[PDB]
């Protein structure tokens, strides 16, 4: 029942994805290292909600708002799917 | 054509022909043109 | 450039080949307008509306 | 020529026959297949070369205005004849 | 005189330019528009809430008298958000001139009926209502006229289709003519005419 | 004369036919020649206009002076390019004079 | 007197189309791309819409393209992409807006092909 | 601010300072006619059809190449100017042959059409005309030299466009023939487009010679799938048939042109095709089916196998809509073995970051750039037409190119600096001379093509690349906003299948060999049976019957790309999608409808039954992919580089060789060029 | 979004001529089966009346409304005339025309309509 992919989706500009431009610029290289077997796709699209998508076993998936979150917040989403 | 005779060509019919229909040399319809697309043939040999 | 050419001039004159060809398949093209046009036809007034 | 296939049905001057298991030949069945026995490949082949003294000729296919557009076929290679692309007669420029 | 040009005849460019000007002054709260074309027709564009004082006008006043309706006819032109032009041709044997007047509608506006004006409109109208589904309020008996009894659509719209969406056939089971959709053995051949060299600059649109 | 076609598959009968009575395909001939693999007219559909006569650039398409075909079936008037050849070795004698006749008013 | 309509235009129950060629067609509105063919622009200038294409068989009597889709050869043209967009919504149809494409303009020189030590010189005329 | 005043018609128009008068026309929306003049080729003014009245200018200048002065009142409508247009199409006629009937061009003809519109109505030339040899240049482009106007676009094409000084004149005067004076064969992979540009039927297709007119033609704008480029197209289709593909004006990838294999490739279409499903019957060959049968057989299976057990290989022509249909089914079976044959590293970021593997510069992009390193690469055959980009900065803005692999013909001069992969390590660290050119340059750009990475140490290959590229950008002098490091892509599916999680190659496959392996257009050979358990249940899932097709338990049909309207990201990552010309033969289906349907049947159903609502689901794993033409950045390259020096790899000291050499490798590389019976007679041509 | 009406001001007075129409079919349906010499019910009649009025349920624009209310009323006055033929009348129950099943499996077995 684990986890099977992530997904990032977000804007290259729009002020609504900073933290998430700030996350992957500063913590992504460490959250991949963790998990150097977990596909963790980014994919910037321009003005799009920034959302993260975590897939678990039997094509279950379940998305998270990143709206105006903080790289502190993206931090927490992400040990959250990391986690539970 | 007694006195002015037609013009004689080697793919004239020689012999004419009346109304055929309604009989077995009768005029019947089809497309004069070659399959179009070419199907894929499987081998004949077991290999699977 | 509206009628089309005589047979022999079409076999013989290369504008009036091309002026017979395009006759034949486009047409003439016609400058845009509408008209209103009628003629004492045996019936009585018939005229077409053409736009 | 006019071919027959193995199943005996003639085959067009454009190729087309039936294939064996095709339903459709069932059309003829007591009737016939219209092919004509005139094929025009055959018959132009038939027609000798024309020998001129000139490297340019003009063709109108006859007859005049009767026949088609007139076009002028060059004559300069010698692997070959030219050929009036309207009715397909053959010239050759001799020497 | 050159032989194969169409002569220009002055004289009835200047008079019916001098008559158009003569509507619009007396009929400003409708005119919109007023244009004189090179082969000498004149046409009246007007707000379509002038069709009954328009045409009343011009049929009884005594410097119009146009007493026959020749034609009333409409066209579909999609790009235009009001989409149907709707065009009356009339005739004035007095005067022996000819005028078209034009208005406007589209699907769900009402245009008045002219028949109060000229009885000959009554089998006119209908006719467009049939071909384009323009409603024309307070015409005494408006239904079909062309098409099949239950026909379903507006064919002279640019958008239905040529065949049209059904097509008729003799069935035995039923031992009656039924409606179904339309199958064509051959489809129509539609061809692709247009040259992509502009024909005629003097009607160029700027860019 | 020599028994070519005298059609060369330019298509203009079938883009003038008032009708879309006309139905054509072409390929490049065995031996090059630029000729049609189908030519069909339906006669059902046919306006006995003449304009495909007028159309056809080298006298390869043109109504006979024939009148008395009517058939009993719908499918023998949907003529194919066999039939309409066969039309032309069996009428041209007739067709030849005829053209003969008239060609000058052309 | 005039009365006030909020809703959207929306003419699908009075135009007597079909269901199934209301809801399962997709229109394209484009402006047609120049024939490369020719250089000629003119058919260039003003949007279409079309449909999408749906099957063609062959006849078995004859070997005609039959089709079961009366919308095949329908055409729309639009003086503008607004035009079109508009006419489609009021009728129903789900649609693909393409943006015109315009040739990018072109610094010609006809003296460039003679130039002195760039690679613009042509080597023929 | 230098822009200056003319005068088309009395109306005024704002122009830069050498425009032409027929670009200053232009501005107007006046259409002066030409013949000679094409607006992506040099100005020759030969034809002289664009002359043109100057108000008080005794002399008419020609349009095409004289520049505009200010003040200047341009007549496009003069009877000066008509005059000189009816004396130059009445030369042109003079000795023109009378072959429209049986010329190709007739109904789409310029000569034709400018004869209508600006020229007599009839002829006064009482002489015999002109006639011409014809000459052989291959088996693409057949020439009728008679109805030659001497216009020399074809020339001029040549030796600009497609890097080829064949072409020319010889003689003068009258007798002046264009040709190539000896016998040879004109064989450019660029050599199609003399076709589309030779005004008159005197260069025509040889495939297409007699087929159709251009009036009966129904035209769909669709998208090549022959290469990663991206070529927009117009596939010409006539009664349910597809007759030829066009070119279809894009600035930003392919202009106005395509390649031979994108032109002439599509009579593989007609051939070989699979059409009706097939299942194995008693005696183990393959034999026609019903698609009941056929998905029921399927279903079982599937029903049967869970996790490393399924495995699925995705094609070269595979689109978007089927790509996650799949990936969509076999997660259902918690399967995550989704592989295309194409490989790509997947060490560091891998496909997790898209600047990872993009042409992040675009193909526009090329016309700003000032150096270009191609690495590993024939992009002449890999994408023609990225190659013709590159040909014409070289040509324009003096670009410099440097190539390290085989020293190929790529149309244009290049620096060489050999073919040892060891030569990036030198460029990183300075030693080599070419690092000096990377530093000075203000945008350089590094393009390593997909070729290389197919290679056992690709890995390394794009670390010292990326290496490269990293110390460009750090060292400052690039502006900020420009990209340096690109991949070349040549599989139109792959940027596709590595946007929606794919994993590039079949490595993960020959690690855990599945027992149901889906072949969904996979053609490369890439997995054979050797590779699998013994019982493996293959499922082949394409529209040819090729390589994969024959090894298959079962073969379901599927719609080749004109006949389906179907999502492809090119090699910039610009999402675009085809459009249905003609619908798929006999009992084949769309490809993510078989997907869909085989969900169902096997108690899965996916959940988009519509192709709207695949696309829905195409926004959800990626949201480019719906995105039609535009090219969305992608950014962090940084991150990627960082990851990239993790692990280090160990460089083969096998040189760097593409796999097409030479003009004979570029027509059959995908299964439907190596069904066509043209590219068949082409490759033919270039090794006899 | 100022128009000129058609005959309903608003939704209100349309549903009141919509309601007119349904009563006057109701009315008809027994009528037509007589006169015709239909094979079918009354039942079935004023069924296929229900279906008819049920399918435009969902439109809010009065101009609207008023259109389909007048084509009803011409449909009716084609009836009631015997303008109509057995054959019109007919038509609407599409005794001829075999199901066409709408889930996506039975359309993917037949073709590549959606
Ligand atoms: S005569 Fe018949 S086939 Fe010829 S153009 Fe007229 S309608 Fe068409
Ligand atoms: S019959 Fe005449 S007009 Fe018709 S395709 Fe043949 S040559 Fe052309
Ligand atoms: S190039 Fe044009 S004008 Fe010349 S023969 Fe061909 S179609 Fe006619
Ligand atoms: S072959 Fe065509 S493109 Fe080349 S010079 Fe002649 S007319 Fe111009
Ligand atoms: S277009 Fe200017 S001389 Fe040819
Ligand atoms: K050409
Ligand atoms: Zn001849």
């Amino acid at each position: 029942l684990g986890l099977r992919e992530i997904r990032i989706h977000l804007c290259q500009r729009s002020p609504g994805s900073q933290g998430v431009r700030d996350f992957i610029e500063k913590r992504y290289v460490e959250l991949k290292k963790a998990n150097p077997d977990l596909p963790i796709l980014i994919r910037e699209c321009s003005d799009v909600q920034p959302k993260l998508w975590a897939r678990y076993a039997f094509g279950q998936e379940k998305n998270v708002s990143l709206n105006n979150f903080s790289a502190d917040q993206v931090t927490r989403a992400l040990e959250n799917v990391l986690s539970s | 054509p007694t006195v002015k005779p037609p013009t004689a060509r080697k793919f004239i019919w020689t012999n004419h022909k009346f109304n055929l229909s309604g009989t077995p040399q009768q005029y019947v319809p089809y497309s004069t043109t070659r399959k179009k697309i070419q199907e894929w043939v499987p081998p004949s040999t077991p290999y699977k | 450039k509206v009628s089309p050419p005589k047979r022999a001039e079409m076999k013989t004159s290369m504008e009036s080949l091309i002026h017979h060809f395009k006759l034949y398949t486009e047409g003439y093209q016609v400058p845009p307008g509408a008209t209103y046009t009628a003629i004492e036809a045996p019936k009585g007034e018939f005229g077409v509306y053409l736009v | 020529g006019v071919r027959t296939s193995p199943t005996g049905e003639k085959v067009t001057h454009t190729g087309q026959v039936y294939d064996d298991g095709d339903y459709r030949k069932v059309r003829f069945v007591g009737r016939q297949k219209e092919v004509n026995e005139n094929f025009a490949i055959d018959l132009i082949a038939e027609q000798p070369v024309s020998q001129v003294g000139s490297r340019v000729i003009s063709c109108d296919g006859g007859g005049g205005a009767l026949g088609h557009p007139r076009v002028y076929i060059n004559l300069d290679k010698e692997t070959k004849t030219g050929t009036c692309g309207y009715c397909g007669l053959q010239f050759r420029q001799q020497h | 005189t050159r032989p194969t040009v169409r002569p220009r005849n002055d004289v009835a460019h200047k008079q019916l330019s001098a008559f158009g000007e003569y509507v619009a002054e007396i009929l400003p709260k409708y005119v919109q528009q007023v244009q004189v074309s090179c082969f000498n027709e004149l046409e009246i564009c007007i707000h379509p809430d002038g069709v009954i004082p328009v045409l009343t006008f011009l049929r009884d006043h005594s410097n119009a008298q146009f007493k026959s309706l020749a034609d009333l006819t409409a066209v579909d032109i999609p790009t235009r958000q009001n989409r149907f032009e709707i065009v009356y041709n009339l005739l004035s044997l007095r005067f022996n001139s000819r005028i078209r007047v034009k208005t406007y509608t589209d699907e769900l506006t009402p245009i008045e009926s002219s028949v109060p004006v000229y009885k000959a409109a009554n089998w006119y109208e209908r006719e467009i209502w049939d071909m384009f589904g323009v409603f024309f309020a307070n015409h005494p008996d408006l239904r079909r006229i062309l098409t099949d009894y239950g026909f379903e659509g507006h064919p002279f719209r640019k958008d239905f289709p040529l065949s049209g969406y059904v097509e008729l056939r003799y069935d035995d089971e039923v031992k009656r003519v039924v409606a179904e959709p339309v199958e064509l053995a051959q489809e129509f051949r539609k061809f692709d005419l247009n040259s992509p060299w502009e024909a005629f600059p003097a009607y160029r649109q700027p860019p | 004369p020599s028994g070519e076609e005298r059609c060369i598959a330019c298509k203009l009968c079938e883009a003038v036919c008032p009708a879309q009575a006309i139905t054509i395909e072409a390929e490049p001939r065995a031996d090059g020649s630029r000729r049609t693999t189908r030519y069909d007219i339906d006669m059902t559909k046919c306006i006995y206009c003449g304009f495909c006569q007028e159309a056809c650039p080298v006298d390869a398409i043109v109504e006979g002076p024939n009148f008395e075909f009517s058939t009993e079936t719908h499918e023998e008037l949907l003529y194919n390019k066999e039939k309409l050849l066969n039309n032309g070795d069996k009428w041209e004698a007739e067709i030849a004079a005829n053209i003969q006749a008239d060609y000058l008013y052309r | 007197q005039l009365i006030t309509v909020d809703e959207k235009l929306d003419i699908t129950t009075i135009t007597g189309v079909p269901e199934e060629h209301i809801k399962t067609r997709k229109a394209r509105i484009f402006v047609p791309a120049r024939n490369n063919m020719q250089s000629g622009v003119n058919n260039t200038k003003k949007w279409k819409m079309e449909f999408d294409t749906r099957e063609r068989w062959e006849n078995p009597l004859m070997g005609w393209a039959s089709t079961a889709d009366p919308l095949s050869n329908l055409v729309l043209t639009f003086s503008t992409k607004e035009d079109a967009v508009a006419f489609a919504e009021k009728n129903g149809w789900s649609y693909d807006v393409e943006e015109r494409k315009v040739p990018k303009p072109k610094s010609k020189s006809y003296g460039a092909n003679f130039s002195w030590n760039k690679r613009t010189r042509v080597s023929t005329k | 601010s230098n822009l200056i005043e003319v005068f088309v018609d009395g109306q005024s128009v704002m122009v830069e300072p050498g425009t032409t008068v027929l670009q200053a026309c232009e501005k107007v929306g006046m259409q002066i006619p030409r013949f000679c003049y094409h607006e992506r080729l040099s100005v020759a003014g030969n034809c002289r059809m664009c002359l043109v009245e100057i108000e008080k200018a005794p002399k008419v200048v020609a349009a095409c190449a004289m520049p505009v002065m200010k003040g200047w009142n341009i007549l496009t409508n003069s009877e000066k100017t008509k005059k000189a247009r009816e004396g130059v199409m009445e030369f042109l006629l003079a000795n023109h042959p009378l072959d429209c009937p049986i010329c190709d061009q007739g109904g789409e003809c310029d000569l034709q059409d400018q004869s209508m519109m600006f020229g007599s109505d009839r002829s006064r030339f009482l002489e015999g005309k002109r006639a011409v040899e014809d000459k052989n240049i291959g088996p693409l482009v057949k020439t009728i030299m008679t109805r030659c106007i001497q216009c020399t676009r074809c020339i001029r094409f040549a030796s600009e466009i497609a890097g080829v000084d064949d072409l020319g004149t010889t003689g003068r005067g009258n007798d002046m023939q264009v040709g190539t004076y000896i016998e040879k064969m004109f064989m450019s992979e660029l050599s199609g487009n003399i076709i589309d540009i030779c005004p008159v039927g005197a260069l025509t297709s040889k495939p297409y010679a007699f087929t159709a007119r251009p009036w009966e033609t129904r035209k769909t704008e669709s998208i090549d799938v022959m290469d990663a480029v991206g070529s927009n197209i117009v596939v010409s289709t006539r009664t349910g048939e597809v007759m030829r593909i066009l070119p279809r004006m894009h600035e930003d990838i392919n202009e106005e042109w395509i390649s031979d294999k994108t032109r002439f490739a599509y009579d593989g279409l007609k051939r070989q095709r699979l059409t009706e499903p097939m299942v194995r019957n008693e005696k183990g060959l393959l034999t026609h089916t019903t698609w009941e049968d056929a998905l029921s057989r399927v279903a079982g299976m599937l029903q049967s196998f869970q996790g490393n057990d399924v495995a699925a290989i995705a094609g070269g022509l595979v689109d978007a809509e089927a790509l996650i249909a799949l990936k969509d089914l076999l997660n259902r079976v918690d399967s995550d073995t989704l592989c295309t044959e194409e490989v790509f590293p997947t060490a560091g970021a891998g496909t997790d970051l898209r600047s990872n593997y993009l042409l992040n510069t675009t193909i526009a992009g090329v016309e700003e750039a000032d150096v270009v390193l191609l690495v590993g690469t024939n992009p002449r055959f890999e994408a023609p037409l990225f190659n013709a980009r590159i040909r014409k900065s070289w040509l324009h803005n003096d670009l410099k190119v440097a190539l390290i692999g085989s020293p190929v013909d790529l149309t244009y001069r290049y620096d060489h600096l050999g073919d040892s992969p060891k030569i990036l390590q030198d460029i990183a660290s300075g030693s080599h001379p070419f690092s000096q050119v990377l530093q000075e340059a203000k945008k350089p750009m590094v393009i390593l093509g997909s070729s290389a990475l197919q290679r056992n140490d690709g890995a390394a290959i794009l670390a010292a690349v990326s290496n490269i590229a990293q110390k460009i950008r750090t060292s400052s002098g690039v502006t900020g906003d420009w990209k340096v490091m690109n991949i070349l892509h040549r599989i139109a599916s792959q940027v596709a299948a590595l946007d929606l999680g794919y994993k590039p190659g079949v490595e993960a496959i020959q690690k855990n060999p599945p027992k149901m392996l889906f072949l969904l257009g996979a053609d490369g050979g890439c997995i054979t049976r050797q590779d699998l358990p013994k019982d493996c249940f293959i499922v082949y899932q394409g529209h040819h019957g090729d390589v994969g097709a024959p090894i298959a338990d079962v073969i379901l049909p599927g719609a080749a790309y004109t006949e389906k309207s179907a999502t492809y990201v090119n090699t910039e990552g610009r999402a675009q999608q085809t459009k249905v010309a003609v619908t798929p033969p006999g009992l084949a289906r769309e490809d993510w409808k078989i997907i869909r349907a085989l969900s169902e049947i096997a108690g899965m159903t996916l959940p988009y039954d519509t192709l709207d609502q695949v696309r829905n689901r195409l926004e959800e794993v990626s949201p480019n992919l719906v995105r039609y033409d535009d090219v969305e950045g992608a950014n962090y390259f940084q991150q990627a580089s960082e990851l990239s020096k993790l692990v280090n790899q160990q460089l083969l000291a096998d040189p760097l060789v593409p796999p097409q050499l030479t003009i004979k490798d570029f027509y059959m590389t995908d299964s439907i060029s190596r069904a066509s019976q043209t590219m068949a007679k082409c490759v033919k041509a270039v090794t006899e | 979004t100022s128009v000129k009406p058609i005959f309903s001001r608003d939704m209100n007075e349309a549903k009141r001529r919509v309601r007119e129409l349904y009563r006057a079919w109701y009315r008809e349906v027994p009528n037509t089966v007589h006169l015709f010499q239909l094979d079918i019910s009354v039942k079935q009649g004023r069924d296929k009346v229900r279906e008819m009025f049920k399918k435009n349920a969902h439109i809010t624009d009065p101009r609207v409304v008023d259109l389909l209310v007048i084509k009803g009323k011409m449909e009716l006055e084609e009836t009631i005339k015997v303008w109509k033929q057995r054959t019109h009348v007919m038509r609407f129950f599409h005794e001829t025309e075999a199901p066409r099943p709408k889930d996506f499996l039975s359309k993917f077995y037949v073709g590549h309509d959606p």
